[PDB]
């Protein structure tokens, strides 16, 4: 599962 | 009913890929943080997952605006399409709740 890295 | 209490990350990808469109999203239980939630969002035919922090004092996306409830966090990002952005700067849009 690809978890986004934000900001 | 974007909130799916019953499903895993894997099942969320399957649902979004077969009954959703680009922009479709849902929220579900976090595997890696028992008791917490995660957004699963479809974009460009693939699914990204975004952890929601619940500190007990507010909800947020481990950063950004703070909310008293999860529904108000969801609402805010459905209304403010430019505010949810990756490390590399591309936008993730919560457009269409997958009910």
């Amino acid at each position: 599962l690809n978890y986004a890295q934000l900001w | 009913r974007w909130f799916h209490p019953n499903i895993t990350g894997v099942e969320a990808e399957n649902l979004l890929l077969t009954r959703g469109v680009d922009g479709s999203f849902l929220a579900r239980p976090s595997k890696s943080n028992p008791g917490d939630f995660t957004l699963s969002v479809r974009r460009n035919g693939a699914v990204t997952h975004i952890k929601i922090q619940n500190t007990g004092d507010y909800y947020d996306l481990y950063g950004g605006e703070k909310f008293a409830t999860l529904a108000e966090l969801v609402q805010y990002y459905m209304e403010h399409h430019g505010q949810l952005k990756e490390k590399n700067g591309d936008v993730i849009e919560l457009k269409y709740p997958l009910n």
